[PDB]
């Protein structure tokens, strides 16, 4: 989180927090009551937006489902499906978290890594996190739009 | 002048390094004594732990024969 | 700054800035009028709290400007009172930035050697400015008389 | 790209110049290196395995490099010695 | 490096003055045009790659640089571009999000030339690629917000020749 | 290390559950009280030295530790103890401000207890210091953040002894 | 390290006697399979990347391991097992090709079980996986050197065990 | 001292003893008897010169002995005078030794940040090595009493 | 040896095995026939090679057999065939294993230290292996000869 | 390192008084014994090759240990050994001239026991070597320094067995 | 000498000189004249000591003019007793430096090596060298003739 973002500076440094630092780590709680709810939102949906985001993805891209495609089969789609759903459940950690650490340390650092050996298309995953941020935000305001199309966007940033 | 005969191990948790990563992930060595803190902050700041220490080299006493 | 921290903190790991970074730096520019407001009420009145901050100093460590004290003289204490406006400048500087950066290179770094050659009361300049801190306070409302005295606070404690 | 067309026309082309040659170890060494191509050409992801990222401090910025880039270089002589095994020790020792 | 908000106090603070109004303009300035600037940086962000391929589709490719004795010829020689580029990227986003001149001349545009011109590199190519990056994301991030993102592109493209 | 916020984020990532009412409530909890945290910390920062000063006048000095035959005689050794007096601080201030002991076991309660076994270090002095140090943080910071302040300096302490 | 040659050398010239029948059998046995080492050093070199995709699919994933509270679960994770996966065949290729485990020894095992018991690391499901790349690279080289090839996968999951 | 000096320089380049080494501690055994009868005139006049080292510098330094001096009341002199008779004994361990190894590894290492602690004036306590100085050479013959301020210019140039 | 070097030398690159030092495996597989057909072509001769090596190097330095050189008195003189037949016993290892690996670990490093303890003259030792040299190489097929002739030269290097 | 002189300041330091007459007479000695002790180092710094010449030669060479299947075998063996030696004797010098076996412990002393059984170096044979050379330096050195450069000369053996 | 090798390491630590390097310095400039009356001495004799050095070394060592010797031939013992003057010259600066690192950066540096090139006895070199220590000795008093010692002493051991 942002605590742990500055406290590992600080602990680099082999320092105390900073007088600016310290004003961040107080607005990062302030807002803390307002983003509650914004994440809570989409915790209850979670079973349904990577559900939609699977009839957004795969006739976007059908050779994710034909039979020269890597999501062949009900139980290879359940894990692209699978797949979506921590990625979103990840990113509601984060946007619960503050800073990129909830989903960089857990799902983010070492992707290619993974798929190296799995098969499986960084590229389509740009469109896939692009369909969730599309479809997660309608279901928020677009004052809670503006506090997680950020949060969103760091996926399909990273990925790239 | 006194070396800590030490053991830890250290892992690497950010860059997954690929080339023969276990000699620089547990080892013992001497370390001095005016650079054993140093030496140890840097397994706590990257997360591996030390095993034991051991003073070896140097008297409890300490006072005269400290300096080197 | 806290721009300059954030973004050099961002350019060390080869990445854009974080959807993390997308915040603190949106409520330091809004905070910025505020943060501007503050530093001209403290430039108006320089030379009001210059003078009963050391005449507060003067009180309460009357050693200094005895014939054995560093500011012994008129014109060496026209020179500590130099001193103490060129910190409240400096305070007003880090109140505009928004971090203690630019006042740290600019009066921090090395003031424990210059002191010391000198051989000026680093407590007794220490005192001045908190002095200097209590009159500050007595000109502002309450969240800007924290918010200045917070870096006030901060000279304080690394001039130690 | 159509990389399963691509694919099967490099196979062909492997093949064939299978066939110009009587396979005393010459064709199996066409064979061998244009099966290079495909097999480096195929699974989509262990293809560009990421940047090797060079992470800096507060004062210089932190750099990427290709990795495609390195891996048609001098490919990096290093030297390590292996000895922590034992101070006092137990096991293989010997002199390496 | 700097910003406005550094810049403004590193030189009011060489001659040893307060802030005055001219100095509260300039800082007014920065603070009003602040929200622009943190929005087209997320819109630069996401849509980076595209922007990239863009670019060198309608300046890079489709010329010398690709046939035989290019210097993007090979696989390779293609990979150190997007690299190369994600920098002029990247850096003047982060210009056109603490906006000043200082770290593109700091960071990326310094000795560039020397490098490029050891390294063969085509500066005009080079610089032909930042323009198409620049009218792409004029083109991606809105109609006012396109200045100053023009003014950083323009100062790297000038900088480097 | 972890704070509450990734505390909860990682004991609910280990079996695969999302934010429930119950996690919730726990952030809610930690975010109600950090402010005292912020507060608190910029106290400890502020008054670092002194407090350190305070803790060794009531806890060690003036004994038989700073005189000829002590742990704590001789200018290296003072000095010696007085960084782990100020290392102490540090991380118990760090420590309040997560709002978990983390990142006291993982970097200061690893390998002190042996190491201090094998140079000698008075155990109970160190533990007597670090209560002179919540003595003093808790009289400096005031009753809203006092408990707060005291249980990490009591973690330190358990873990020592 | 040692080889067969460097051995046999060695365990002369400890006793201080020159090359005798025994010795020169010896050297003839492991002469006699040199080409098919090579051969079959080839084959699994040349397709490494296939055969651990294959191998990855028969011991660890689709179970408990990667999920949450997996120690292969994260991306991380994740990687550094396949990179172990990745060690474990190069270097049972060069034990292979050297017709000796001592650098499998030197090189592999020192330290391995020790250090998977500081990470937590499954060694049940590592030596279930070195066995299943195990039956992969004999499925793959054929009968000529099937068994010399598993024979140091054998010792790896041996010595780890 | 002289002869851990040497054997340290020699077993760092893993060599023997070069002549000038071996002189250098020849010189020294010689000389070894003179520094033992400093050193038994320091012992039996230490009193004395602690007493006139304390009146040398209450004179010269009157803010150490005052209401917020370091040094007020009666505990804290005696704490002064305690710390000259301390710095007095490592005199003549330097003296006996022939260099200022034990002085070093004494009184020295860490004296800054434990003085900084304290909040005692280090310029003070020079100026008591100083006056403890003074004291010592008028009870010593010409080359003693030069062969003494040696190690006693040693310590005020350690303690700066 | 040669399979050693290549390991330790592609491991050293962090690679899998090179082409190139596959073909030097492939190689020295089909060359140890000729390899050892040496072996025990030098091993039946070994005495010989010794005893006429030993004589010409005393025809060709008279100057070891000498009041000062080491080689006044049988036992001295049997003392050095031991010596020539142990490094005979050396080339023909280095000549079977490929690599002049065991050779070096052998009986070149700290050879040195070896002779300077036991004043031997190496230049006489060099010149004796010279001498096996030829008498080896007079036994042999010019190839095969050339062959053996690389090690003993790196031998007569050796020790130099 | 602690000499005599050392040595009894940090007697006098632990427990907090000045030099006393007992202290003074230590030291009287030691300045007395400093003549003789200087003579007897040079001399054994200058025929330091002869001394471990003749110890191989009565303890160490023409033995089993300098024939095949010992640890005295092969150059480089015996090179290690020697070298040791030289140590020993370098080792042995510093010590004489300090007056304090505290260089022998912790430079020489310390460890050296565990490695030998690693390494399998036999230690009766290194002891026989350690007093052979006591023998050397008991001819090559006067009477005067034969008694004190026994001792230390033993410390080596007895810290080893 | 004494004075670059207290100046080195005090310049090394980025520290004034310590007293026990300034007592060495004060020893070595008292011994000033009693070294250039020795080295006076060495070099008014020099031909003498090289003469019967080189008599020494030749009824030691009659193999170096035998004719496998090194210096086999008057033009090769010309050089012999040429470098044996070399070795003089610095052994008399040596002297009158106080210390080795005249003699070290001239003469021992690379002379196993260049000794290898020519291939030259090293050992008889040492035994040389002792014959003109004990040449040397017999025309000095005890005192004077254990100094010149030290440094040949010296010279024997860095040819090694
Ligand atoms: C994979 C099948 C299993 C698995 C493995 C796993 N390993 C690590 C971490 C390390 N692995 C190594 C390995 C080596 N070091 C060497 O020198 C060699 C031979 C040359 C090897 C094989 C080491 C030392 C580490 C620690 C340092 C590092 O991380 O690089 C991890 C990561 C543990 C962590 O997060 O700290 C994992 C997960 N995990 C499984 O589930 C499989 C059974
Ligand atoms: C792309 C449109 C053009 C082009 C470029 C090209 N560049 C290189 C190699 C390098 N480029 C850099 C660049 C930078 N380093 C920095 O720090 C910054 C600013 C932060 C920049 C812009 C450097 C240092 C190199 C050399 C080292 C490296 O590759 O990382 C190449 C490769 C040249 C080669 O093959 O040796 C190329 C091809 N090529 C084109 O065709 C365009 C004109
Ligand atoms: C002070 C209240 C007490 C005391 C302490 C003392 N400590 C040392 C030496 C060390 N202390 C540490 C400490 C730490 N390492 C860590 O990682 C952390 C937390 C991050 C700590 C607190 C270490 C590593 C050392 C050894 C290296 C060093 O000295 O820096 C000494 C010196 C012992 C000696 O002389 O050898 C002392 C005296 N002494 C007292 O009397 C107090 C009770
Ligand atoms: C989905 C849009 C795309 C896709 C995905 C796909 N994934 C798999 C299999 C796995 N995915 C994972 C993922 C993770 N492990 C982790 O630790 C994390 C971080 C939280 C993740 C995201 C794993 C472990 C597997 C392996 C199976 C397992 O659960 O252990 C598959 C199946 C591949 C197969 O060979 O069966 C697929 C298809 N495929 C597409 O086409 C989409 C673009
Ligand atoms: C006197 C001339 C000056 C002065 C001194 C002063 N000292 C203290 C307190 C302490 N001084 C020491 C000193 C040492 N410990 C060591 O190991 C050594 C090396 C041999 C020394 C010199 C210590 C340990 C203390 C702490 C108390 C104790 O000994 O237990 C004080 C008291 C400070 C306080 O806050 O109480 C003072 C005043 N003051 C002057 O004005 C002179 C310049
Ligand atoms: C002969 C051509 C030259 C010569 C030799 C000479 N050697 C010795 C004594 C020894 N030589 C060795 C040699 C080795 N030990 C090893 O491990 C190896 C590597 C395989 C070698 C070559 C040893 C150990 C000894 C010591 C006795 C022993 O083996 O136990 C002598 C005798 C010296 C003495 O003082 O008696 C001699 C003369 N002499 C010449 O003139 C030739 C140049
Ligand atoms: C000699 C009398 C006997 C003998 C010895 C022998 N030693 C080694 C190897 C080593 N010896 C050391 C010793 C030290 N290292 C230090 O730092 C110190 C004190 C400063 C000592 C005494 C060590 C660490 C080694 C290992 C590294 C090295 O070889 O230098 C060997 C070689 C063993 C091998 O081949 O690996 C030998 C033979 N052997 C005898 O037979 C003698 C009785
Ligand atoms: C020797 C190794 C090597 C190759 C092969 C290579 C290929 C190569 N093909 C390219 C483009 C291109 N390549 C193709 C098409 C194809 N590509 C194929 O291999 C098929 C035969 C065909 C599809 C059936 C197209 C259409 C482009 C333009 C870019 C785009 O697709 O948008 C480019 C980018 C520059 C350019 O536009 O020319 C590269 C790097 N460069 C190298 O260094």
């Amino acid at each position: 989180s942002v605590v742990l973002t500055t406290i590992m500076n600080a602990d680099q440094q082999l320092r105390y927090p900073s007088v600016g630092e310290l004003e961040q780590i107080k607005n990062f709680m302030e807002d803390s009551a307002l983003r509650l709810k914004v994440a809570k939102t989409l915790s209850d949906a979670n079973d349904r937006v990577v559900k939609q985001a699977s009839a957004g993805l795969f006739q976007r891209r059908p050779d994710l489902n034909n039979p020269g495609g890597n999501a062949y089969g009900e139980k290879r789609l359940g894990s692209c499906i699978r797949d979506l759903g921590w990625y979103y459940r990840l990113i509601t950690y984060s946007i619960v978290a503050g800073n990129n650490e909830p989903v960089e340390r857990i799902g983010l650092t070492g992707i290619f890594e993974m798929y190296r050996v799995l098969e499986v298309p960084i590229p389509a995953m740009i469109e896939s996190m692009r369909l969730l941020k599309k479809e997660a935000l309608e279901l928020l305001s677009p004052a809670e739009a503006e506090i997680a199309a950020p949060y969103f966007d760091y996926v399909i940033g990273a990925m790239q | 002048s006194r070396y800590f005969k030490v053991t830890a191990c250290i892992p690497s948790l950010k860059r997954v390094r690929t080339g023969r990563e276990l000699q620089n992930t547990f080892f013992t060595k001497l370390v001095p004594y005016e650079n054993w803190f140093t030496e140890q902050q840097r397994i706590q700041k990257a997360g591996g732990k030390v095993l034991s220490v051991k003073l070896f080299t140097g008297v409890q006493g300490a006072n005269t024969g400290v300096g080197a | 700054s806290v721009l300059t921290k954030a973004i050099v903190n961002a350019d060390a790991e080869a990445r854009y800035l974080s959807p993390g970074e997308l915040d603190r730096i949106k409520s330091f520019v809004a905070s910025g009028e505020r943060r501007l407001r503050i530093a001209q009420t403290l430039t108006e009145a320089r030379e009001r709290i210059v003078k009963q901050a050391g005449d507060q100093l003067f009180q309460i460590r009357p050693d200094v400007v005895s014939p054995g004290g560093n500011a012994y003289g008129e014109k060496m204490t026209a020179l500590c009172l130099r001193d103490l406006d060129y910190y409240l400048r400096l305070v007003t500087y880090g109140i505009v930035a928004g971090d203690v950066t630019p006042i740290e290179e600019i009066g921090i770094i090395g003031v424990k050697e210059m002191y010391n050659s000198l051989q000026t009361p680093i407590p007794a300049v220490a005192e001045g400015v908190r002095a200097m801190k209590n009159v500050a306070t007595s000109l502002l409302s309450g969240d800007d008389a924290a918010e200045a005295g917070f870096y006030f606070d901060y000279l304080v404690g690394a001039m130690q | 790209c159509s990389i399963s067309a691509t694919i099967v026309a490099l196979l062909e082309m492997r093949k064939n110049a299978a066939r110009l040659f009587k396979d005393e170890a010459d064709s199996k060494l066409v064979s061998s290196y244009i099966s290079v191509v495909i097999r480096a050409l195929d699974a989509d992801r262990s293809d560009a395995p990421a940047d090797i990222v060079r992470p800096s401090s507060e004062d210089r910025p932190g750099l990427t490099l290709p990795y495609i880039y390195k891996l048609s270089a001098d490919s990096l002589t290093t030297f390590k010695m292996t000895a922590i095994y034992g101070a006092d020790g137990r096991p293989k020792v010997n002199l390496s | 490096m700097q910003d406005a908000i550094t810049a403004v106090i590193n030189n009011y603070d060489v001659q040893g003055k307060y802030l005055d109004g001219a100095a509260l303009d300039k800082l007014k300035a920065y603070f009003t045009t602040g929200a622009v600037r943190v929005r087209a940086a997320a819109v630069i962000s996401s849509n980076a790659t595209t922007i990239i391929k863009e670019a060198a589709a309608k300046a890079l490719i489709y010329s010398d640089l690709t046939r035989p004795g290019g210097n993007m010829y090979t696989t390779r020689r293609y990979a150190a571009c997007i690299r190369d580029m994600d920098y002029f990227l990247r850096y003047a986003t982060y210009a056109m999000l603490a906006g000043d001149p200082s770290i593109l001349d700091e960071r990326v545009l310094n000795g560039l030339k020397e490098t490029y011109n050891s390294l063969g590199v085509p500066i005009a190519a080079t610089v032909g690629g930042i323009q198409a990056m620049k009218e792409v994301v004029g083109g991606l991030v809105g109609p006012d917000a396109a200045k100053e993102a023009s003014i950083y592109f323009d100062y790297l493209s000038s900088g480097l020749s």
